[PDB]
């Protein structure tokens, strides 16, 4: 058992899945660990699953990771703008640089997050080595991201764009009350 | 015409439905569905839709069938269906439309078949024929009750694209054609304001698609 | 001819339909369909159809008339098979005759000229 | 074998379950080894579908644990606060650092600890290489969950601020009875 | 649980599959990670058993890919190219170098990108050590290549092969609306 | 076959086991290899099961290790001690340093051990690296940790808590007629 | 889910196999990457397999590889050789060395291959370290390959032995167009 | 298949088994390879299910191996000296060193050999590092168990105890005819 | 899906079984790879399994092996003369070494070679450190394994003794007419 087997009665009844199939089937996602590519493409296929389903009704997406691949993370963000229902995204355990980025991502109103839980936001980083064309070639990609990944953050928090180019500088923490003041999230929740 | 939904018998214990409990077991004194049926009409037409959904067991029903024209009910009576004509339908579809089949109608029963009877898509021409008709039976009981009634060409073509589904065929079509127009139309009747010896006519309404009318 | 079709005994519960319910039991008055026509007609062919789908345990009822000639109703009457041919057909040596062996070098494969 | 099967009688069975599957039946939850971030969501997981099934049952939570990321392991804290019953957490084998945060978490009332079990509590630790402006970044919120974690066990355990302030400054062990003085259990199992 | 499991109804029930295998069933195919041998078959394979079982409905292709082997990339664009159903290639996350390349290879009219994602094109890349004589053949066989990708770039995208040549000496980077400009992709989607 | 398949038949018969769990079945348990922390958490988990299943029969523990982490060994120990049927511990192979504490652990009376098995004691090991002060802290743990098992040595085995002292300063071998005779097991079985 | 499922409806309205035992069903067998002993070993079976499924059909044999030992190699060559229903072989990536080799063993006239296919041919390559007296015997085993392979190059293309042995001196890289008029191949696909 | 299954033939159908499992149930267990604490743990839990299953027939045991770790071979003999059925021992390959040891452990009258096996004797290997103390302590451990595996030998073959302490002093290496002579077999299986 | 399922058809059918399961019930044993230990295992269980299945059919072994072990290569052997049904062997790839040995010791009249195979034969190795008095005791032991070898060859192929060993003193290669004329062979297959 690493991961332990659930049973759950319907109409014929015993129906064995897994501890994540079950509450996959509750429209619940989770995404954890690094932001990579083999890994965002399984949050992608299972956003499309459940948008198959029932495109009427919400996916909850559960954020616990510090943080990733740019390239990665947006082919999730944009699958969770593409798709007809609102994605609410949760807070827990911390969300940073790009974990911090999809979690503002969410639905407008539906961004929660939990008591004790953290957030960083950063500037993009990377590199490279080669002719000194070559270098030319990639530092201006590199800005056109940061440029890009700013615009998208005042957007869905509010603030100017100038006041997220300073808030970017260097690496930023916020607690769970400051996302809240912040704009990151909308709520914080408390107990059932 | 005798007619049964295949569809009803996909488990096992269906099988006996159809014609009959061991003596001792529950329910056998109330006889079979099939067995029965056949002994009341024996002349009949027998329709078993959905053929492509029954427990493999039936089969076996329907091979003693086709292969020497009896089954023997839970009571020791014949049931003689050498006078009956047997009509299966299906979707299975030739060669998948027979794989599907096939796989419980192995050749050992379709070559207990007549034949294979293919049923074609609609085309436009037809789908306008079936409103027509449709059309028609309305006005024949309007006629009865008095009142005429026109249905205008942009209404026709309308009713015919909106009830016609390449994937249910002609079959929504007769909620397209009541709800549009029988139903309209029953109230006015009813309340008063057309009367035997009214008229009226059915036209569109270019920017609703309504089927709009008076008297 | 007393022919019956094996493919409607599928499961343990239709044996009772050939030798009659138990007393107390819903169909205990009807009698059972092969100690009836064996009684009726004690001169006869009698035939089962694809005994190879009759649900196993029916065999049994068989193994009890091959043997002695005869099968006892659900009233202690006795029918009486010394008169009767009893023929049952089967395919189930069949498709292990229509095939060849896997590999270089061919066996034989007839022996099992379907003793499975 | 690494993990046994075991059979249990319910309606029309038989029916198998692993030797953990069929515990998480029983509402227990192991929590063994490290804290890491894949193993935490494993535990929520549990304990969501622990109060989805029946919300007014207790829920075991067995902890054995040298410790592990503070932040991660510190949302399987705000999952116990949450939910609708009671996760009452007993003790055995080891509960140390971030393990001995999590056992003194539990429901007052319910937290029990076996007689050779050892619990160890110590101020968290940290790092971090770059500018000295960045240092400082670091080096300050480190402090600030120094100070938050500190505040929660003062508050869970009845002792004041200060008295919890200078316990952690160096690793602290405390035997069962200590334990319980200290009021980081309530009480000691010792036989049926 | 690296890989949920989800269910589905028809006649009888039951025949539960994996989240891929349940999205092979809707004719999406995903292509992520490098481009290499033992992946590519794989895809074939996939592109020959949905040909197979409907020759007259579109094959929907994922892609997010930084690159890979060119020969094996050039397996999958064959069979794009024979097979008799279109497909119909999206771009999310990149599109880079071979894999730009598959993603201007699907159906005219139908190849589309989400709008944060990037495309990037260059010449081909390899090397060789041996005698002076192993190394001009070598070195032919790498520029008839180069001179065939070329050809197939100007007869996807419109561009005249001299615009070619020129735009792939040096890595250059597109966004999605650069994309549909210089004609690699028809479209950008934006919501369902 | 790591592992081989048994049958059995009871009521509907078939019933097929991995040869392992057909004997935890029988309320047989094994103890093989290091006494670590993921494998006690296991036999625990099968101790309380068994418990569950009959309260009133004996439980086997099949003991062939060479010693292990006593954090690990004391949660074998404490719940043996906890549950209501006894536990007979039977030897074979080897029972040395933590395997052979808690081969004396178990039900007086049921501790049968092997011909030509060997058990062997001796004083508790470990270590630290850092300040003065934090060694001193070490320091006394290690020999709080030594003074507990010796006493309980000293109760089950019946010897006086100095005779235990001075036997475990080095590494004591002793051959199975040695164990009864120094009062770790009752008895040798030689026969069926 | 490295490699998907796919259901089909049979005589009982189902079966569940992978992505590969879906296409054997089919007679299509796949040869990708190095031509080994234990990959080797498996195609052998699944030929005599489909051999004996239907003696008169045809098998189709998909071959993408870089090449690879030549014993292991010269079994299914003798295989597609002995066995009754001809074998078609089609090139798509690269056929190279080896991989060559077999490509041009598959039935006369079945030799197709992908438009933008790669074929590549050599002569052998091998080595040996030891006495001068065992240097010789395996220099000698070595030649006496090579001839046995050129002998059979020339059977199965067409072109006379001396051409064969001159254009095999060094690396010799044929385009599709030019495998067909070498003789490798009869033809190029192009649409189904 | 890396171990292939078998089919058999009971009262109800199916009973589908490993090339393993099915030859448990013909009372064959095989000792191959290495003896260590796992294995050696599960050959005695495979002898003590089939004394349960039927206490009045022998069990074969099947030996190749090179020897092994002398305590886990030991918890092997004393399970086969103690259940009531007799264990057959037969040597194939070879038996050496611990290997030989349980080989001539089998019942008297039952310890075959195959024609071109090999049996290898020795006195048992070790060592040790430490204080001069400790290194008394366990030099003389070892040899003890020296003393005691050759009164073993002698009593299991009938030479006396002098004559086996000279013949292990060096590795002895007898052919099968040999180990018949000297006492480790009883006799040679030729054909059936 | 490294290895494919195939589907057989029988009294009820859908047997569903593996590439591998379905030959062995073809009275069809591989032999390939290295000949090590748990591999001959395995070997000797099937040939076993068959006997039983039916004592009076050959039994069809196929060879492609590079060498291997000599012990484990002799387990093999031994169990090939002991039971009573023909064992035919066919050589495929190569024979090499151990490979050699195994093929020629099937039934005679039964030994065949595919056309483009390769035989090689070579007298054994082996080596040893130690004190100079160990060195002559494994010196001797090599030396008689060698005698015993040569003695099997000649045994089986029908050369003087004198012959074989000249032959075997350095490596000998044998193409598939050659090993017919020598002896080692009786045939070679050509087409179906």
């Amino acid at each position: 058992a690493l991961v332990p087997m659930v049973i759950e009665q319907t109409s014929r009844g015993e129906r064995s899945f897994d501890i994540y199939s079950r509450l996959l089937k509750e429209r619940v996602i989770f995404l954890t660990g690094q932001v990579e590519d083999h890994m965002a493409n399984l949050i992608v296929a299972q956003m499309l699953f459940l948008e198959a389903e029932n495109p009427e009704k919400d996916i909850y997406l559960y954020i616990n990771s510090p943080g990733g691949v740019i390239t990665a993370g947006m082919s999730i963000y944009d699958t969770m703008q593409f798709i007809k229902p609102d994605v609410s995204t949760i807070c827990m355990g911390q969300a940073a640089s790009m974990g911090a980025f999809l979690l503002t991502a969410g639905a407008k109103g539906k961004r929660f997050c939990l008591p004790n839980s953290r957030v960083m936001i950063h500037q993009p980083l990377g590199g490279y080595q080669g002719q000194a064309t070559d270098i030319e070639i990639h530092a201006r990609e590199i800005l056109k991201v940061k440029g890009r990944m700013n615009e998208l953050m005042a957007l869905h928090t509010g603030q100017s764009l100038e006041q997220i180019e300073r808030d970017t500088e260097r690496d930023r923490f916020l607690s769970a009350p400051e996302a809240v003041e912040y704009g990151l999230v909308d709520s914080i929740l408390t107990h059932r | 015409l005798l007619r049964f939904d295949m569809s009803e018998y996909m488990e096992r214990h269906t099988v006996s439905r159809l014609i009959g409990a061991p003596p001792g077991y529950v329910g056998f004194d109330q006889g079979g569905l099939l067995t029965d049926a056949v002994i009341k009409h024996p002349h009949a037409v027998l329709l078993l839709d959905e053929i492509e959904k029954a427990h493999p067991d039936v089969f076996n029903i329907l091979l003693q069938v086709m292969d020497n024209g009896t089954l023997t009910d839970n009571n020791g009576r014949k049931a003689d269906f050498r006078n009956v004509v047997l009509v299966m339908t299906t979707n299975a579809g030739s060669t998948d439309a027979m794989e599907e089949i096939k796989k419980i109608f192995t050749p050992e029963f379709r070559n207990r078949l007549d034949n294979i009877i293919w049923f074609d898509h609609l085309s436009t021409d037809v789908i306008h024929q079936v409103v027509d008709k449709f059309i028609v039976e309305l006005q024949v009981q309007l006629d009865q009750k008095g009142v005429s009634l026109e249905v205008s060409q942009e209404a026709r073509n309308w009713l015919a694209e909106k009830g016609y589904d390449r994937a249910m065929g002609a079959r929504p079509m007769a909620r397209v054609i009541q709800d549009n127009l029988k139903k309209p139309l029953a109230n006015e009747l009813l309340f008063g304001s057309l009367v035997d010896g009214g008229q009226v006519t059915v036209a569109l309404d270019k920017e609703k698609n309504e089927l709009t009318y008076g008297f | 001819l007393l022919r019956f079709d094996m493919s409607e005994y599928m499961e343990r519960h239709t044996v009772s339909r050939l030798i009659g319910a138990p007393p107390g039991y819903v169909g205990f008055d009807q009698g059972g369909l092969l100690t009836d026509a064996v009684i009726k007609h004690p001169h006869a062919v009698l035939l089962l159809d694809e005994i190879e789908k009759a649900h196993p345990d029916v065999f049994n009822i068989l193994l009890q008339v091959m043997d002695n000639g005869t099968l006892t109703d659900n009233n202690g009457r006795k029918a009486d098979f010394r008169n009767v041919v009893l023929v049952m057909t089967t395919n189930a040596g069949v498709r292990e005759t229509e095939r060849k062996s896997i590999g270089l070098i061919h066996q034989d494969n007839s022996t099992d000229a379907m003793e499975e």
